[PDB]
């Protein structure tokens, strides 16, 4: 049982991403935890603060 | 009518009631309170030795 609730904890975790990834793509946004975006700071040469915008 | 083709109005239910799904983890250690009782009883016997010789 204890093997079982310890693997749990982790289907959970995932659940609230999952939730909180449909929310923003329900809502016309980007979930930027799912996407790299690091690559393009590097093609489009861009401060760390204009990438926020 | 003329062009314009009429449709009837749609009836709606008044209420919904939710119950959404559960998981089942299906734990074993739980329901097995008979064990334990059979545990309490286990009623060792010893017979004195000597009182009788
Ligand atoms: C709550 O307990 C009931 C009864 O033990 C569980 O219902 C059983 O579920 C299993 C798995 O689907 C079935 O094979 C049995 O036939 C069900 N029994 C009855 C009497 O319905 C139920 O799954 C439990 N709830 C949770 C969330 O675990």
């Amino acid at each position: 049982d204890i093997s079982i609730m310890e693997g749990m904890f982790a289907v959970q975790h995932v659940h609230t991403h999952l939730n909180h990834l449909r929310t923003m793509l329900m809502e016309r946004r980007i979930d930027w935890t799912y996407m790299s975006s690091s690559w393009l700071q590097t093609q489009l040469q861009k401060s760390d603060d204009e990438m926020k915008v | 009518c003329f062009g314009v083709t009429f449709k009837k109005p749609l009836v709606a239910e008044e209420k919904t009631s939710l119950e959404p799904q559960l998981p089942h983890l299906q734990l074993r250690l739980p329901h097995l309170v008979g064990i334990i009782a059979k545990i309490k009883g286990i009623k060792i016997e010893v017979t004195s030795s000597g009182e009788s010789i």
